């Protein structure tokens, strides 16, 4: 509306499936789940208070 | 050393005086409780280990003490300790026989607490020891034979804090 010069604003999901999908671009929950990352409980046991 | 018949006997001797009344009555008490006492020293002779072994489950295991750093840590605290606990029943299975607490420090109130500090002992987890093993024997026994086992251990309890 003659106050802003053009920005890409939509992308297709062929290229936003090139930039996003790419390995070190990617996160690590896009896809499939990722399972909760908690220390062995004996371990936790052995430490020296609760 | 001394039950309830020899304390009444030191009592009226110590006076110089023959078994009065009073001391023929406190006689008949301990005669008709003396029946009650044999039977729960015989249900507590049972039931040692086990007693022991609950009285443990309940205080001191899962606990900080039986984790590193605590004093029941190793396996030989933890048979010390065990021990120690099996004393604490036996005397007072012995002091609920007697039907006096004269055994109790004589023979485990002497030096215990000079002990415990020495070694560095908690005597508050120990105190927690003996009161759940009172709890667990009063369930075993019944109400009025482990109120008259709970005095002695209560007895144990006071002289060691």
């Amino acid at each position: 509306g003659e106050d802003t010069v053009p920005y890409e604003r939509y992308l297709t999901p062929g290229g936003y499936s090139l930039r996003q999908t790419r390995p070190g671009a990617l996160r690590e929950d896009v896809g499939v789940k990722v399972k909760v990352e908690k220390t062995a409980r004996f371990i936790e046991l052995g430490t020296s208070s609760t | 050393m001394q039950d309830a018949i020899t304390s009444v006997i030191n009592s009226a001797d110590v006076q110089g005086k023959y078994l009065d009344g009073s001391a023929m009555d406190k006689l008949k008490a301990y005669f008709t409780t003396g029946a009650l006492r044999v039977r729960a020293a015989s249900t507590i002779s049972a039931n040692a280990a086990a007693i022991v072994k609950e009285a443990v489950a309940k205080s001191l295991l899962y606990s900080d003490v039986t984790r590193p750093g605590g004093n029941m840590y190793t396996t030989r605290r933890y048979a010390a300790c065990i021990r120690d606990l099996d004393y604490y029943l036996r005397y007072a299975t012995y002091a609920m026989l007697a039907g006096d607490p004269s055994i109790l420090d004589e023979r485990v109130l002497n030096g215990l607490k000079e002990t415990y500090n020495s070694l560095g002992v908690p005597v508050g987890s120990t105190v927690q020891a003996i009161q759940a093993m009172k709890e667990v024997t009063a369930g075993l026994v019944g109400a009025d034979a482990g109120r008259e086992m709970g005095v002695y251990f209560d007895y144990i309890c006071s002289g060691l804090s």
